[PDB]
This record gives structure tokens, sequence and C-alpha cells, in this order.
């Protein structure tokens, strides 16, 4: 997949994961956040802790991350690694256990 | 001269193997990848916490035309072992899993074989949810499954 | 260290012979031994190392061979430009060399010019010198006995390499001695064997010219 | 009897012990037979071996009869 | 193209400082190692220390008080210390360039080797002496110091020359012979007695 | 310090840990594996898991990693990190939750000839086969098989170092006598590849 290896070494040319794709200095990144609840595992009332599997909905829009897929060979999406574009911190703020991140950081 | 790391050299260093893209042709194409599961243990049921406890060996199996080699040109090399990070893997997890162990247990080494097939039976211990039937117990069945996605 | 040793000392060959030359280790040198050829006051020359593998630039008549404890390299076909001295080496525990192996031209035998010369009167006034040219092959021994015993406590060799005009060799002896003794002892001779030679020969000297 | 036994490695042809003469071939799955196929022992012996219920058993008198099922009699 | 020069006094005394240098054509010391070899007169080689590509050194255990290496990148020279010398150190001392496989190394190009010989002896002159039968002649060298010595006659043979307390003599056959000395530019010529 | 700096140096300079450290590829990696048992630490009889603290010592000779100890001012061995060299991939194939595969990488020791020594501590959770027909007066014969998981013999040969495993460690239990040890090598060969 020449076309594709391409494009994306072209994306990530100058591309710095840290930094959030504010456009203008003062720019606000507007994150939609959604849950999807796959499974109620528990609830603990001894320890006042319930145990959820659930899939976050994160969507955003980064403006270092387009192009014009007529350019590149029609490719309309790309899927990446999340470790390398960059990502909001959204965490659950009143967990018990001490976890904030997710279970597993796919692409 | 050892003829793996001359074999090596050509498939990974001089070709430009890239692990990131799938092994395709043009991006439409989808990558068929074969899957059977080997159960070594059922290790328990955890009826009050609904957890099956099994140890298990994933066996993958995929074609990654980029990794094909002449075998007379490398001294009759028809197997090569590589470690797992160096190739691209399908990425394949218990999605059912009770515990947030998404993936294998062990990343094992990847068998590439001359004519591009990829061979891959990593071990693992997973802890998939298993909802249980108390209605008949202690006479009951149970049925539990392992979904992987 | 690994010791090394070679055989044999010294190797006559003649050109397009198939010649051959061992290397033994006192330990397994595990086939890290290599070979190199020196000339007289020309810069050694690597020609072999890991126990097979050419120089670049050597001619592929070398060729060595072996394995844990001995080692060889053999000349497919003698050239004259090949006659010169072959050390080994080995190079995983320490370096150490062997004595090295002299390859010559092989020669038909050759008789001793046996001569003798007197000690002058410049010596009285202040030693016999006992030379025997062109003789073949190198093989030789020479001694000198005066008086009923043994002479020359003061006595000295030397041997010239292959003449390359004759393929011979040629030797020279001191018969050294004290002046005093020199005038004491009534006569001395000089004495010699080989295999250059069907049987021993001599000569000799009084105590006056 | 000459027999192709799996106790030397590789196999081998083998005459027989005094005491046994029949050639057998044994073969039985584990959990490799996912790649590998069934598992297989040959050896010679004085009389046909016992099977368990997964293991098949093939027995014979004659000279190479039990090769492995990738070599020829 | 690749070719080691090697270069330094080769009459030393006892008990002073012998000095040599190694020059260096057709490949940069930045990329080989450069290592000196001694062989002792009438013994095989041996190995003295290694002038690493890294710019470090190592040396024979035995050797490892006495001698001193280092190199100038900038005009491709090595160059070797050694202190409290004695007699036995005479020989031809080579230093060679090393390939490399991994960790091992050895010995693939030599220098054309500098003889240092170490003798308390001076110079002199050849108290050349005839020989004569009473065909084959004689003419005889002795006393000369340092080697080497000319001679000439009016078939000639000539025989190495030999220490006899630490000075040279030599004998030499085919009537006059003709011999010659550089250690003081001289010549002369000595008839036969008969 | 500066000699051993230049070794290491120079041994990992073009060295590779994916390919097996011989001469030549039809060549069978010889490993040395020896079992030392540090402590029985729990037999779960429920669930049939034998949990025990062992070292499991592995050898084996890489042929890239040959010195000249008098290059390097007479050093005979060096500590690496077991990361950056070839390693057999040991698999304890009877796991029941544990690891499979050793996960504390320990430094190896390697000598000047090349010779690797490798004593990595693991905690193995071996299932076992428990009988509880004489209970409590039952003997249980509890194994631990170890196998490279993806080398196979044709490639690499692992051989056991000794007959028995090393108990000269062996910390007593409070319940459980050890009457009987002893290790044997298995070969298995299948209809698919008689070599
Ligand atoms: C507790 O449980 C454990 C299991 O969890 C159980 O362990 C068993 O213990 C018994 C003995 O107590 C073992 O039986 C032995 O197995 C040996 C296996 O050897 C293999 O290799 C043989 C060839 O190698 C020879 O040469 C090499 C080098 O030269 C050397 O390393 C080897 O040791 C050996 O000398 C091969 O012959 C052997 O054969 C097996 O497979 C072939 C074909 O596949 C088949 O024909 C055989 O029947 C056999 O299955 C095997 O591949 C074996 O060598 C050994 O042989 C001895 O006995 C036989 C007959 O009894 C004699 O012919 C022979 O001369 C020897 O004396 C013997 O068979 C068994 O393997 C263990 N099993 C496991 C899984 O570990 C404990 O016993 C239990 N303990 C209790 C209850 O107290
Ligand atoms: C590969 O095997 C064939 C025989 O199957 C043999 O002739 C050939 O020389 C082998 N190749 C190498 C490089 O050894």
């Amino acid at each position: 997949s020449e076309a594709e290896g391409r494009l994306r070494e072209k994306l990530f040319s100058g591309y710095d994961s840290s930094v959030r794709p504010a456009r203008e200095v003062g720019d606000r990144v507007r994150v939609s956040v959604g849950l999807i609840l796959a499974q109620l595992i528990s609830l603990n009332e001894k320890d006042e802790e319930m145990s959820t599997k659930v899939y976050l909905d994160l969507e955003w829009t980064d403006y270092r991350l387009s192009w014009d897929p007529a350019e590149h060979d029609g490719i309309d999406s790309l899927r990446i690694t999340a470790e390398s574009v960059w990502l909001p911190d959204v965490v659950l703020l009143n967990n018990n256990d001490g976890n904030f991140d997710v279970a597993l950081d796919i692409s | 001269l050892n003829e793996e790391e001359r074999l090596i050299r050509h498939l990974f260093q001089e070709k430009g193997y890239n692990k990131e893209l799938r092994p395709v042709a043009h991006k439409e194409e989808s990558v068929d990848v074969a899957l059977a599961l080997t159960l070594s243990n059922l290790i328990s049921l955890k009826e009050v916490e609904e957890t099956l406890t099994t140890n298990v060996w994933i066996e993958h199996g995929w074609t990654d035309n980029r990794l094909k080699w002449n075998a007379e040109e490398f001294g009759n090399i028809s197997v090569l072992r590589l470690p797992p990070d160096m190739v691209w893997l399908p990425e394949i997890v218990l999605e059912n899993n009770n515990d947030g162990s998404f993936q294998i247990s062990y990343s094992c080494n990847v068998l590439v074989y001359h004519y591009g097939f990829v061979y891959w039976l990593p071990p693992a211990i997973f802890r998939s949810s298993c909802p249980i039937s108390v209605t008949y117990f202690p006479f009951d069945w149970q049925n539990c499954s392992l979904k992987f996605s | 260290d690994i010791v090394i040793t070679q055989s044999p000392s010294l190797l006559s060959a003649s050109v397009g012979d198939r010649v051959t030359l061992t290397c033994k280790g006192s330990q397994n040198i595990d086939n890290y031994l290599a070979w190199y050829q020196q000339k007289l006051g020309e810069a050694p020359k690597l020609l072999i190392y890991k126990t097979n593998s050419l120089q670049t630039g050597i001619p592929s008549r070398f060729s060595g061979s072996g394995s844990g404890t001995d080692y060889t390299l053999t000349i497919s076909s003698l050239h004259s430009e090949d006659l010169a001295t072959y050390y080994c080496y080995q190079y995983i525990n320490g370096y150490t060399f062997g004595t090295g192996t002299k390859l010559e031209l092989k020669r038909a035998d050759a008789a001793p010019t046996v001569s003798i010369f007197p000690p002058s009167t410049e010596q009285l006034a202040t030693s016999v010198v006992c030379l025997m040219n062109n003789f073949y092959p190198r093989d030789i021994s020479v001694k000198w006995k005066i008086d009923g015993t043994e002479r020359r406590d003061g006595v000295l060799d030397s041997v010239t390499d292959q003449d390359s005009k004759d393929s011979t060799y040629s030797m020279s002896s001191t018969l050294s001695l004290t002046k005093a003794d020199y005038e004491s002892h009534n006569l001395y001779t000089c004495e010699v064997v080989h295999k250059t030679s069907s049987s021993p020969v001599v000569k000799s000297f009084n105590r006056n010219e | 009897i000459v027999c192709h036994t799996t106790a030397t490695s590789p196999i081998s042809a083998v005459t027989c012990p005094p005491g046994e003469n029949l050639c057998y071939r044994k073969m039985w799955c584990d959990a490799f037979c996912s790649s590998r196929g069934k598992v297989v022992e040959l050896g010679c012996a004085a009389t046909c071996p016992s099977k368990k219920p997964y293991e098949e058993v093939t027995c014979c008198s004659t000279d190479k009869c039990n090769p492995h099922p990738k070599q020829r009699p | 193209e690749v070719q080691l020069q090697e270069s330094g006094p080769g009459l030393v005394q006892p008990s002073e400082t012998l000095s040599l240098t190694c020059t260096v054509s057709g490949f940069s010391l930045t990329s080989y190692s450069v290592s000196w070899l001694r062989q002792p007169s009438g013994k095989g080689p041996e190995w003295m220390g290694r002038m690493w590509d890294d710019g470090g050194t190592v040396y024979n255990s035995g050797l490892k008080s006495r001698l001193s290496i280092s190199r100038d990148t900038s005009k491709n020279q090595v160059f070797l210390k050694m202190n409290s010398l004695q007699t036995d150190d005479t020989g031809t001392y080579y230093c060679t360039r090393d390939e490399r496989i991994r960790a091992i190394n050895w010995f693939a190009y030599w220098g054309q080797g500098t003889l240092v010989t170490v003798s308390s002896a001076e110079t002199t002159a050849p108290s050349v002496y005839p020989l004569a039968p009473g065909v084959t002649l004689g003419c005889l060298v002795k006393g000369y110091f340092p080697e080497p010595v000319t001679v000439t006659w009016n078939g000639v043979h000539t025989f190495p020359a030999v220490l006899q307390s630490g000075l040279y003599t030599l004998t030499s056959s085919v009537v006059t012979c003709n011999v010659a000395h550089p250690g003081q530019q001289h010549q002369r010529w000595t008839r036969k007695l008969c | 310090s500066e000699h051993e700096t230049r070794l290491v140096a120079k041994l990992f300079k073009d060295y590779s840990s994916v390919v097996r450290p011989v001469e030549d590829h039809r060549q069978v990696v010889e490993v040395t594996v020896g079992l030392q048992l540090i402590q029985l630490i729990n037999v779960d009889e429920v669930n049939q898991i034998v949990t025990t603290n062992v070292r499991l010592k592995q050898q084996w000779v890489d042929y890239n990693l040959k010195w000249n100890p008098d290059d390097y001012g007479g050093v005979k061995k060096i500590h690496i990190p077991s990361e950056k060299i070839w390693r057999p991939d040991l698999v304890l194939y009877n796991n029941a939750d544990g690891d499979f595969a050793i996960v504390k990488f320990t430094k190896v020791l390697l000598q000047y000839t090349g010779h690797i020594t490798w004593t990595p501590p693991a905690i193995f959770k071996s299932y076992c086969e428990i009988i509880v027909t004489h209970f409590p007066f039952d003997e249980q014969n509890c194994s631990m098989k170890l196998g490279t998981w993806t080398y196979d013999g044709s490639v690499v040969a692992i051989n056991p170092e000794s007959d028995q495993p090393d108990l000269s460690n062996f910390m007593e239990s409070g319940e459980w006598v050890i009457k009987e040890s002893r290790g044997w090598k298995h070969s298995v060969t299948y209809s698919c590849c008689p070599d």
C-alpha cells in the first residue's frame, strides 16, 4: 500500500502529538464525548464501587491531519495508532481504584 | 556468512518493509486472517464472579506477500522466525473479556515461510464473562463463549 | 596462550610440485588460524585467514584446511615466486606465531668445494678459516680436531642462503683460537660430513705457513 | 525382522532384538494436530501393542512395513 | 595502495628510550587499527600492542609497563616509545594494519620492518686481513661496527656477518680484496701474504 | 573499565538478536537447561495449580560473542543485559494461570569463549493432575513441561543439565515432602514432518 505510506509520511512530517490542534492561538478544540456500555460487571455496596466495561466515543477535529483525497490516490480515510496523534486526556474523574486512562489504546 | 542475517537484511532493510501498512496491493483489499483456538486448560468457572478462566492458544494465519523469498537464493532457508514487533500483526483481541486483558499473554516469535505465509501461535490466559444459569444447580450445565475480534 | 609448532622446518620442492605445510596447536584453535608469507627484507604478506579464506589478490594456488588442533596450507602448483618462509599464527587466545617453515628449491646433490686458509703472519704478529662452497643440500656439519682432541674453543660458523645463480649453499667456519695456543699447537684439521658427500673430507695445516 | 524405529533420531531401520519380531506403527493426535498432524511412534515388539481409544495401531510382520507416512515402504 | 613504512633509530644503546614511527598510506587511522609486532632475532614474532581506531591503546601484559603507543590522525602516523631496553630487545619491528570481525582481530598488512639493535659496542673499522692457500682465495674482516660492510676483489662469494663480542666480523672469498665500511667512509685494500 | 567498554562496543556494533547464534543456519543451537527449585510456595488442590519459585538456568554458546582476552587487558567475562542477545524462548507448556515465559530479564554472564549462562528467576504456576482419593495421605506427582515454543529440534536442541532438578537451595515446605524428582527429555515426531 505505497500511496497510503506516502500519505501517512506526509501527514506526520513535523507533526507534534503533544500539542493540541488549535489553529489560531485562542481556538478551542471541541470534543464530543459518547459512551457505549458493554457490560455492567458488578456493583459493590461494601466498597461503594460500580464496575463497568464500556467503550468511549471521542470525536474531534485536527486540522493538521487533513488532506485532499484526489491528490492521494482517492484515500478517503486513514487508521492511525492513537499514540502518534494528539489525544484529549479525557479520564474518569470519580474513579475509585486510581485508574484514569482507558484499558487499550486502539487506533 | 550466515544466510539468515542476509535474508533478514534483504527483507526488512533492502525492501523497506513497513510494519504499519497492511499486506495488500491496494487499500480496498482485505487481509484474510485464519483463526483456530486450541484449549489447553479450563482453569475454573467462578459462578459468583461469572468469570471463565481458560488457557488457550490462538493460532493465527495470514499471507504477507512482502515477506516472500526464493529459498534457493538464501541457502534453502524455508522458514524464518521473527519477533512479532518486526512484522505487521492483525491485532485480534478477546472482545468479551471480563478483566480488561484484551491482548494475548505471551507475544511469541512469528514464523514466516518462504511462500509468504505467516504463522503465529501465541499462548494466552483469558478471563471471559460467562453468565451462569443457576436454575438446575448442582445439575446445571453452562454455555460459555469466547468472542474474538 | 596456545603453543603452535610447524613441520617440516625446511621443505625442498621443485616448480610445479604439490606442496603442503602442517601447523599444529597445543589447544583447540577453533579454525581461527591464519597464514602469511615472508621474503627476505620484504614486507610479510597475509595469504589465508580463518583457515579457509584467501586474502584478496592472493593467487588461488594457496588453499588452507583443517579443524580443531591441526591445520594445513597447500599450494596447488609451486611457482618460483612462492619460495619463501610461511608462518602460521592463531588469534583467539593471545597471539602466537609458529617457528616458520622455509620453502626452498629442490636441486641435485653438489659436492662442497672444501678449502682452508692458515692464520697469516699478521695473525701471529697481532686464526684459520674453513670454507665449504657450492654444496647441496644444506644438511651439513663441520668440526675442528687437533692434537688428537677437539679444537677451536672459539670457533664460529655461518651458512649462506641458496645462491640463485647456482641454487647451492656456501658455508664458512673459523678455527678461532688464542695466538699463543695456535703457536703451541703442532697442527689442526677441519673436517665435515654431509649428505652433499659420500664420505668425510678434511684439510689441515701445521704450526707454520 | 527389520523395522523402522522412532527410538533413534532421526527414524532409522533397525533389526529387532531377539524375542521381538512384529513391526508396528502407532499414531495419535495431540495439541499440535492443528498443524503437525498425528504423533508417530515406530518400533518393534514381541506382540501387537495395545491401543487406547484415540490411538491408531497397525501391526505387520514384513520388513520395513511400518514407514513414516511421508516415507515409502 | 595500502602501505605502511616503519622508521626510527636502527642503533640504540641500552637503558635509553627506543622510538619508532609508522607512516600509513592508503587508509585512515580512524577506520583501521594499527598494531606493533616484534621479532627477536632467532625467534618467531610476538605481539606488543595495538593502536585502536577509537584512539585507545592496549599492550602485551609483559610489556605493559615499558611500552607507550600514540597516534596523530592529522598526519597518518603511529608512534611507539619503549624504555629500559636490553640486548634481548634486538630484533625487527613491524607495524601492521588489523582487520576485524566483530570483536576478533588479526593482522592483514605488514610494514617493511625496521631493525633495532641494542649493543654496548661502538663504531670501529674492519681489521682487514689476507687469506691464501699458501682457485679458492679468502678475505677477512674483524672488529668492525656497525654493519654493513662492503667488500670487492681486485665469482666472489660473501658470508653473513657474525658477532664475536658484540661487534661484527665477516669472511669473504673469490691478488687483493678491497673493503669499504660506512661507519667512517673508509676504504682499503689488502694483498695476500704470498 | 575502558577495555570492557571497548569490548562491549565492538561486540554489539553489528550484532543481531533475531538470527540464531550459529556460524551456519544448518547448525543446531545446543541449549543446556537446568531447573533449580527454590521453594514450593503453594499447592491449590481445588484448582489443581502448583505454585513454585524456580531458577531456570540456561546455557548456550553464541558464536558471534567471542573475543580475544589479550585484546582487552585480560577481560575474560562480562555481564550484559539479556534483552540485547538472542535467547531461547522456553515456555512452560502446562502453565495454569501464570507467566508462560521468563519475564524477569536478569543479566547474563558472557565469557570470552562465547559461552552464555542465564539464570532468570520465575514463579511457575504449573497445572497438576491432583489425585484426592487418599486425602490427606495423598502423594501428588506434579510436573513442569518446559520447551522452546517456536524453535523445533532441528533448529534448537535443548538438553537437561542434570538428570534431576537442583534442590540444593530448596526451602523446606511446612506441608509437603518431596520424595522424588527427575527430569526427562522427550522428542516427538509428527506425521507432517519426519525431519
Ligand atoms: C510422575 O509423572 C511423570 C510424568 O508427568 C512420570 O514421568 C515418566 O517417567 C518415566 C520413567 O519413570 C519415563 O519413561 C522413560 O522415558 C524416557 C524418554 O526417553 C525418550 O527418548 C528416548 C531416546 O533417548 C535416549 O537417548 C538420549 C540420548 O542418547 C537420552 O537423552 C534419553 O534419556 C534416552 O536415553 C526414547 O527411547 C524414548 O522412547 C519413548 O518414545 C518412543 C517413541 O516415541 C517409544 O517407543 C517409547 O515407548 C517411549 O515412549 C523417549 O522418546 C525413556 O528413555 C525411558 O526408557 C527407559 O525405560 C524403557 C522401558 O521402560 C527402556 O527401554 C529404556 O532402556 C529405559 O530404561 C523411559 O521410558 C516417562 O517418559 C516419563 N514421562 C513424562 C511425561 O515425563 C513419572 O514416572 C511419574 N512418577 C511417579 C508416578 O512416581
Ligand atoms: C539446496 O538444496 C539442494 C538440494 O535440494 C542443493 O542441491 C543445493 O545446493 C542447496 N543449496 C545450498 C545453497 O546449499
